[PDB]
């Protein structure tokens, strides 16, 4: 039943990753 | 605009609202005491207090109670065993309500000096802004502490107007809290001395008490007021930083390798125990005197006490667990029932052969039978092809003495490899791995736990002091070059 | 207070004052010597202490002691109005009680929260005494038998019973509908009724021979209660006066 | 200026938080040893006797309860009536088995509401109004009096009250019904009525003024926002809602001066509640509700069942099953 | 336990007093008129 | 097999402090918003 | 009693909240294996 | 318990000190009250006079 | 500001701020206590690691009971 | 005896809507004070 | 140890009803 909470952790890490790249806060000059 | 790990610096220059902050941190800590006591009296097994004592239960609040004198409860049963009747309102039930009430009431105070921060008490007449006057509020704190200790070390250790502290014997078998008489001796720096306690506490007491009505007194020098910037109150945080791992250091070091204010009934034995064989020679020792003074060796091994025969187990090293072994020792092996006996090896030629017991370090050691010059005679093969010391090929007997199993001989071949098994770690007991679910692994001490945390603690807390004491200096900088 | 000073209390002045437990004292010490054929009219048993068998270890070493206990009922202990024929079979006084209130249902509470519930009883006792008349230093002693604490009457809190109620556990029907139905539950499904055996030693002290009176200290041991079968039943130490007058 | 006067003063201020009062001075110390006592007692009680038959029966957290099965058991059968103190027991230990805290929490609890409905006066009396609330109040306090007190003294013992918890209270409520018959007591009906016209009223009221509330808000914004705190003006329209209430039922039917309706709102809840109080406590002394059984027989003799005779049958099934091993004897009285 | 009634004894009886000369302490004067 | 402890655990520290950095990052944003001015109040 | 001239604001950037949501689940995916044993 | 009794008082140590609260309250009470034997207002509940 | 009655006790512990005195003050003194401070602790710290033997101060268990 | 999974499904249930409503309430304090030219941006 | 959960469920409770007494909203006029 565990894996089920490793799965979940794996990926909501990578949803974390895939917002930071994405919905970044844009740099401007 | 003020940083997540700044936002706590509001409280930098509003003396009431850090009264309130502190009184709000109080409070937290003695909730956490009452809870945590309240807890452990409801997880708590007052049954066999010779082979589950309050150690083996991963009981962490309630040694700190009993070492202070805090024994009866008010379900009727004591700590040492008796049975007391009407206990008073100082039992571990009143103890663990007390600091909860002191929690609320702290609680509230903390509310009213947020809500009523401008008191003119915290402002300066000469300039009108707010300021404190530290090395006199340092004084009033320092003569009030030494106060306390004074009348901590001569009414309440030295049982003039107090129970005592916790003074067992040098193997732990018979223990209470009676009052103590200091020593004013060399002997009274002896750590396994208790009267050292008090008469620390005493001498310190009258010594903080001068050292706090010098600081009343006497003003700082202008070249130190300046160096130390002693106008700035984080300077006080990074000394008192410092003090406090100082401090951590001290205890950590004290519970590991014991003292007087540590005893093995209340936090288990050490882990030098182990090493050179204290209980072990212990009771090799009384085992010769019964026989001297002329008495078979079956009743010889069977006025050993349990409990001493019990400090003589490997499952009860603080040194055995896991960092990620969670629970009480007793979901490590389960709860010891009886002791089995001391086994006895003999071989053809009637020889006396010796399990060699495992060390601390490690976790799996081979079985090994050795004599008395310490030659081998006997051992399990891992490979069991040319084997010349097996336990079958060389006949090797077992004769159990002063136990459930005293009286009784083996001579076959699996149970004499199962009582080695067994016996090469310690003595031999009987568990229950069914009350709890015991797994098998073992499991540490409160002393491990604690010394572990508070090492931890200590070490980052030097890097606290570090920072802090660099950020008081560097203060006018700290900005920007 | 003696028999002849309760008996000029009336009803009004005793009720609530908790002396209807108590047992009257005898005065004078004198020698009966009963006459064969006489028997004691009324028997009052009056426990003060009870103790109860548990295991407490004193200096790393555990053995079987008498804990001392409080009592939850209220005043409910003390047996009054047993009657009983003496006989002398080889000039020994027999008891050998007949009828009378002898049972007294009592609870106590041991150190640590354990609650211990038992019926104080002396039935089918026979004495035999160390003599024939009832003179300040005669002994009694005898064994008698102990009930069941509860009856077939009784119903679990899930409705079973002995004599009335349901036979299995109505509330798991899964336990059912398969070969070997209900068996870890058959210990607690049957309902097993014993008698137990318990041992009293009486010493006699001060009598009194105008009024054919006897008082003196008792030592009684009896087993406890065992639920029905469901769980062993301890032991209980119990100790006290009691009094006694004889009928020739 | 004395001590006493000042002291007078602070107590009848109206400028406190939470005003004391006279009334206070009994309803403060007796309410907070009654909650500490019951949160105590909810946590960690032992088990208690309750028909004094030497059953005891767990109520507490720490037992193997949960908030719905945990209750404060009432006092034991053995007791009764009788005064049961802290200390006329010989030990706190013997206190707790003839379930004391329930008589404790209990008393404490009532002299807590009455004093209560006294500090509502009194307040009412020092910010000039007319003083009626507790009037209103006295209902809740009657039906809880009649339901602690007057009940157990009626049937002669305190383990006849009602217990402090839910499946206490269910178990409450089915005996009463069993032994009294309550549904068909005419003081039981007026109090369901009374409770679900209150029900009723409450909601057409609240909807009647809700829907027709003066347009001063814009649409992204809570509609409770237009009304200010402080109004000189009503907030909504009595025109309209009249003019509803009276085309959706009939036009002489309708209440327009506003006292009136408020007055009938108070009027009707409060009026049942202490008919069902009385239904209670009248019930309390054996004067149960109608027994219709076997009224109907046909010409030859022959019993023909009606619906109360099923509500007999029930009532018999719940009869023989409560406090199975308390009775010795046929009939309970 | 006898303290424990002296005890109780006294609180209870002090709040009575309490409220029983609250009262006579010519409470319908304290009012909004007067 | 495992501890079933673990999983409030695991969980707990996953989530709190996850919510509490959201909560810090809208309040930041909201006072933003409200600082100029605007359709957002 | 008043308006305290001490209270200031609190701010987190975006990029703070992607590293602090980032440690935190990283944290528990390091540490979940060892607490369930 | 049930033993009727003249209010509850079984010790005399109870009376005796069930006493000096009621004679605290009164000599507070009497603080404020002393040397009042006329001022008769003839008003409804008036009692303006202090 | 809100001069309370406590206040009023305690104003004069806090009431002297930012006084000094000049010149080195008691400096020498502080380095006297620290430095037999010092020794005290080298010489406890000694006798716990048995680096330190005296008679009569056998660092081990002992019988206080 | 009991179910492992409700703590679970308690604890959870218990503390995100809290949260959630914790987050609504401090983001609806700091826009207000956003609004307000003050010594909070 | 379902206790302990719903111990802190009550005091909780407790601890909502105590701040919406004492750190309500202040209505003015
Ligand atoms: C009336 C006050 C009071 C009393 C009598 C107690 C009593 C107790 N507390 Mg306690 N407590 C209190 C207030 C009090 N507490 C407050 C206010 C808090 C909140 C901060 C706590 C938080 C607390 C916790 C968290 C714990 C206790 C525990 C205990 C028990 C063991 C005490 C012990 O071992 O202390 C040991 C004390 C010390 C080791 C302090 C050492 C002092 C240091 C070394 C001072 C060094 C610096 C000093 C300034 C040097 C300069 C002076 C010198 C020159 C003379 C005992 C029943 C323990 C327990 O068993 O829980 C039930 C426990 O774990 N308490
Ligand atoms: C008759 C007078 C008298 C007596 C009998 C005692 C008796 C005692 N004092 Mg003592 N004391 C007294 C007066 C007295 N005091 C006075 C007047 C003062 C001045 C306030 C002190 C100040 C004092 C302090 C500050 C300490 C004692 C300690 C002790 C105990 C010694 C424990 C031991 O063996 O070392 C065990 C501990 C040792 C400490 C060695 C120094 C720490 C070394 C570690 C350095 C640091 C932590 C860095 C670590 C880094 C590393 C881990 C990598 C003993 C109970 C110690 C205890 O606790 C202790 O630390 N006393
Ligand atoms: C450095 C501090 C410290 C130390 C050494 C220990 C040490 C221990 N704790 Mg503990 N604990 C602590 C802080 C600490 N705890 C705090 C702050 C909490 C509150 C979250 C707890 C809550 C806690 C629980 C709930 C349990 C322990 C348990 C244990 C034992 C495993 C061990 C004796 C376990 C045990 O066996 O105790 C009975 C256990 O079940 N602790
Ligand atoms: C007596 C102990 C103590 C006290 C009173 C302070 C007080 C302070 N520190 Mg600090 N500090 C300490 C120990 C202490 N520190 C130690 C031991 C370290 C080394 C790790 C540091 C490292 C440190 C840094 C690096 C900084 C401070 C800063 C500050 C200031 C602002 C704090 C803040 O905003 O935090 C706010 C904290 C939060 C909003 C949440 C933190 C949550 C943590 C990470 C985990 C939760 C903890 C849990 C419970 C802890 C249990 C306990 C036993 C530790 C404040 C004056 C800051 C400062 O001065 O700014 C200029 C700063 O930059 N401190
Ligand atoms: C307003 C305050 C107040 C009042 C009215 C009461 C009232 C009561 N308490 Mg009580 N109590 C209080 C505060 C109060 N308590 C506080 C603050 C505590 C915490 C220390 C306690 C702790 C406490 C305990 C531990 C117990 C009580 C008990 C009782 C009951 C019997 C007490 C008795 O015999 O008094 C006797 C007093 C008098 C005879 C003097 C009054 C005389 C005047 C004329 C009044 C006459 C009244 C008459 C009927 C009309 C009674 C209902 C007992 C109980 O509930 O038993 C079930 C009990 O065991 N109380
Ligand atoms: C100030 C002196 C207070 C004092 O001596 O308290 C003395 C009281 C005496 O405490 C008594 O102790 C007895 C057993 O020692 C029983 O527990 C009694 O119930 C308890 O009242 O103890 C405390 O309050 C400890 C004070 C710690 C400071
Ligand atoms: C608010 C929520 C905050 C959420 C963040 C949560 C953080 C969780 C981190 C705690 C991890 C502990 C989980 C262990 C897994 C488990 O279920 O254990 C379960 C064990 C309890 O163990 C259980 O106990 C039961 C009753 O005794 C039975 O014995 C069970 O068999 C036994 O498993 O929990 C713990 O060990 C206690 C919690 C941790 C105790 C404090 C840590 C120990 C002190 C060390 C501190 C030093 C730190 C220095 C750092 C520098
Ligand atoms: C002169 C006339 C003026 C008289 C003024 C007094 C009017 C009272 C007259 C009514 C008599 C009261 C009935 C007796 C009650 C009594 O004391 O014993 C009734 C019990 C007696 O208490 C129990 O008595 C038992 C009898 O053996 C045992 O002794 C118990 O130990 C003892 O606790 O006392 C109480 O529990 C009741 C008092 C609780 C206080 C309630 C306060 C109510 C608010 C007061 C409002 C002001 C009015
Ligand atoms: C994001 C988190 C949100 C937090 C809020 C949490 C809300 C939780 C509410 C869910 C309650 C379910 C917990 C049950 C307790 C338990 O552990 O169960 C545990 C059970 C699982 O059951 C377990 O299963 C295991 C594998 O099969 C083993 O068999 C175990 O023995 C068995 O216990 O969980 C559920 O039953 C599934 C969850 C609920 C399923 C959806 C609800 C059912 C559909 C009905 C919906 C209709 C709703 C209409 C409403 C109008
Ligand atoms: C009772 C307990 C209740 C729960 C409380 C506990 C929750 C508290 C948790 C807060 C900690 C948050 C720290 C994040 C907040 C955060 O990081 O903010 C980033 C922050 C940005 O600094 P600035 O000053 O630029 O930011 C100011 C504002 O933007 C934010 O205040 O920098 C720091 O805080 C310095 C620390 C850098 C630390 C870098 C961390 C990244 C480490 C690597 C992550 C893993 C990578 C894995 C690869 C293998
Ligand atoms: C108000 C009031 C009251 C009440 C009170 C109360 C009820 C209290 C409680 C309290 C409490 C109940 C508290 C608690 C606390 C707790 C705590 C404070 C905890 C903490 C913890 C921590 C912090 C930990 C951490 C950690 C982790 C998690 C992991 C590992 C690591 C560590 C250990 C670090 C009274 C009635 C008295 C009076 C009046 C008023
Ligand atoms: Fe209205």
């Amino acid at each position: 039943m565990e894996a089920l909470v490793y799965t979940f952790l794996l990926i909501g890490t990578l949803m974390v990753i895939f917002f930071a790249v994405f919905f970044r806060e844009t740099p401007r000059i | 605009a003020l940083p997540w790990y700044r936002v706590h610096t509001v409280v930098l220059n509003d003396p009431g609202r850090l009264i309130a902050v502190h009184l709000m941190h109080t409070a937290l800590v003695a909730g956490w005491a009452g809870s945590m006591a309240l807890y452990e009296l409801a997880v708590f097994d007052p049954s066999d207090p010779v082979l589950n004592p309050m150690w083996r239960q991963g009981m962490f609040v309630m040694p700190f109670m009993t070492r202070l004198g805090i024994t009866d409860s008010w379900g009727g049963w004591s700590i040492t065993g008796e049975s007391v009747s009407n206990p008073g309102i100082w039992s571990f039930e009143g103890v663990a309500l007390s600091h909860i009430i002191l929690s609320g009431m702290c609680f509230l105070a903390a509310i009213w000096h947020w809500v009523y921060w401008d008191l003119e008490l915290f402002r300066d007449p000469r300039t009108g802004e707010p300021a404190l006057d530290l090395p006199k509020i340092f004084g009033i704190h320092l003569f009030l502490s030494g106060l306390l200790c004074f009348g901590f070390g001569a009414f309440h250790v030295t049982g003039l107007f107090g129970p005592g502290i916790w003074v067992s014997d040098a193997y732990g078998i018979t223990g209470k809290v009676q009052p103590v008489a200091p020593a004013w001796g060399a002997d009274g720096f002896n750590p396994f001395n208790p009267g050292g306690i008090a008469a620390h506490h005493i001498a310190a007491g009258i010594f903080g008490i001068f050292a706090g009505i010098f600081h009343l007194t006497v003003r700082p020098p202008q070249r130190l007021y300046r160096a130390l910037r002693m106008g700035n109150i984080e300077t006080v945080l990074s000394s008192s930083i410092s003090a406090v791992f100082f401090a951590a250091f001290v205890t950590s070091g004290t519970m590991w390798y014991g003292a007087a204010a540590t005893p093995i009934e209340l936090f288990g034995p050490t882990r030098y125990q182990w090493d050179s064989g204290y209980f072990q020679q212990e009771i090799e020792r009384q085992v010769e005197t019964s026989v001297s003074e002329g008495l078979s060796e079956s009743q010889a091994w069977s006025r050993i006490p349990d409990k001493l025969a019990f400090y003589d187990y490997i499952g009860n090293n603080p040194a055995k667990g896991g960092l990620f072994r969670a629970g009480p020792m007793n979901k490590g092996d389960g709860i010891a029932e009886a002791w089995l006996g001391h086994p006895i090896f003999r071989d053809k030629e009637g020889r006396e052969l010796t399990v060699r017991r495992m060390p601390a370090f490690f976790e799996t050691f081979p079985v090994i039978l050795v004599d008395k010059d310490g030659i081998i005679r006997a051992d399990i093969p891992f490979r069991r092809a040319e084997s010349k010391y097996s336990i079958e090929q060389v006949g090797v007997t077992v004769d159990f003495y002063g136990g459930k199993l005293n009286g009784q001989t083996f001579k076959d071949a699996p149970t004499v490899k199962k009582f080695a098994r067994k016996a090469q770690l310690g003595e031999v007991f009987e568990f229950d791995r069914t009350s709890l679910e015991s797994d098998g692994v073992f499991r540490s001490s409160p002393r491990g736990w604690y010394t572990y945390g508070h090492a931890n603690f200590a070490l980052l807390f030097f890097f606290g002091h570090l920072w802090h004491g660099g950020r008081t200096i560097f203060r006018d900088v700290f900005t920007g070059i | 207070l003696t028999k002849s000073q309760i008996n000029e209390l009336s009803y009004l002045q005793v009720k609530g004052t908790g002396l209807a437990n108590r047992c009257a004292e005898v005065v004078g010490e004198d020698s009966i010597k009963p006459k064969p054929g006489a028997k004691l009219v009324d028997m009052c048993i009056e426990p003060k202490a009870w103790a109860v068998e548990e295991e407490v270890g004193k200096a790393g070493k555990t053995e079987k002691k008498f804990v001392n206990s409080k009592v939850m009922t209220r005043q409910t202990y003390t047996l009054d109005a047993i009657e009983g024929p003496i006989t002398v079979d080889g000039g020994k006084i027999t008891f050998s009680e007949k009828e009378g209130i002898d049972y007294a249902a009592t609870t106590v509470q041991l150190p640590g929260g354990e609650r211990v519930p038992f019926l104080f009883t002396v039935k089918d006792l026979v004495a035999k005494g160390n003599g024939d008349t009832f003179k300040p230093g005669f002994q009694m002693g005898g064994d008698f038998n102990t009930p069941s604490y509860r009856t077939g009457l009784f119903l679990d809190p899930k409705g079973r019973g002995g004599t009335t109620g349901y036979d299995m556990a109505v509330a798991l029907p899964a336990l059912q509908l398969g070969e070997e139905g209900d068996a870890e539950l058959f210990g607690e499904n049957n309902k097993v009724f014993d008698i137990t055996q318990g041992r009293i030693e009486m010493e006699v002290n001060k009598v009194n021979a105008e009024d054919s009176e006897i008082g003196g200290v008792f030592v009684a041991t009896q087993l406890s209660d065992t639920d029905m079968g469901s769980k062993t039943p301890k032991k209980v130490l119990t100790k006290g006066i009691f009094y006694a007058k004889v009928e020739q | 200026v004395s001590l006493w006067e000042r002291f007078c003063a602070w107590i009848t201020s109206t400028e406190n938080r939470l005003y004391i009062g006279w009334f206070g001075c009994l309803m403060f110390p007796t309410l907070l040893t009654a909650t500490s006592c019951f949160i105590i007692a909810f946590i960690a009680a032992p088990p208690v006797d309750i028909d004094g038959i030497r059953e005891p029966v767990s109520g507490s957290l720490l037992y193997g309860n949960n908030i719905i099965s945990g209750a404060v058991v009432p006092s034991s059968n053995a007791i009764g009536m009788h005064f049961y103190p802290i200390w006329e027991a010989a030990s706190v230990d013997e206190w707790l088995y003839n379930g004391g805290p329930y008589q404790l929490i209990v008393l404490h609890f009532l002299l807590g509401v009455s004093a209560y409905m006294g500090r509502e006066w009194e307040l009412s009396y020092r910010l000039g109004m007319r003083p009626w609330i507790f009037v209103a109040f006295s209902a809740p306090v009657a039906a809880a009096s009649a339901v602690f007190l007057v009940y157990p003294i009626g049937q002669g013992s305190f383990s006849d009250g009602m217990p402090l918890g839910i499946s206490g209270t269910f178990n409450f409520m089915l005996v009463f019904q069993a032994e009294h018959n309550i549904l068909m007591h005419p003081f039981h009906m007026a109090g369901v009525a009374g409770v679900f016209g209150g029900s009723l009223f409450s909601a057409m009221h609240g909807s009647l003024v809700t829907s027709s509330l003066i347009r001063e808000t814009t649409e992204n914004e809570s509609t409770n926002y237009g009304y200010k705190f402080g109004q000189e003006e009503e907030t909504y329209n009595i025109v309209a809602a009249h003019g509803y209430f009276g085309r959706l039922i009939f036009q002489y039917a309708s209440f327009n001066n506003s006292r009136a309706l408020h007055f009938f709102l108070a009027l009707w809840p409060v009026v049942g509640i202490w008919i069902t109080a009385m239904g209670i406590s009248t019930m309390a002394f054996n004067l149960n509700g109608f027994n219709f059984n076997q009224s109907v027989v046909d010409s030859q003799g022959r019993v023909i069942n009606t619906w109360a005779d099923i509500l007999n049958r029930a009532n018999l099934g719940i009869e023989v099953m409560h406090e199975r091993n308390a009775h010795n004897f046929p009939l309970d009285l | 336990m006898l303290t424990l009634k002296i005890l109780v004894y006294t609180t209870v009886i002090f709040f009575v007093s309490l409220f029983i000369f609250g009262f006579l302490s010519s409470d319908p004067s304290r009012n909004p008129n007067r | 097999e495992v501890q079933f402890g673990a999983y409030l655990a695991v969980l707990l520290g996953t989530f709190l402090p996850a919510l509490f950095l959201v909560n810090l990052f809208i309040q930041t944003e909201a006072r933003k918003a409200g600082k100029a001015g605007g359709q957002d109040s | 009693t008043g308006p305290n001239p001490n209270k200031q604001a609190v701010e987190l950037n975006r990029t703070s909240l992607y590293w602090g949501l980032l440690l935190i689940f990283v944290l528990a995916v390091l540490f979940s294996s060892y607490f369930f044993n | 318990a049930r033993f009727a009794n003249g209010k509850p008082q079984s010790i005399e140590a109870k009376y005796i000190m069930r006493s000096p609260a009621e004679w605290d309250r009164f000599m507070r009470f009497m603080d404020r009250y002393a040397e009042a034997n006329g001022l008769g207002f003839s008003s409804x509940x008036x009692x303006x006079x202090x | 500001a809100l001069r309370t009655r406590l206040g009023e006790i305690l104003r004069p512990l806090n009431a002297e701020y930012g006084k000094v005195a000049p010149g080195w003050g008691t400096t020498p003194i502080m380095g006297i206590v620290m430095l037999a401070f010092l020794i005290f602790l080298v010489i406890i710290l000694q006798i716990y690691n048995s680096s330190l033997i005296i008679e009569n101060v056998d660092v081990d268990w002992a019988n206080g009971i």
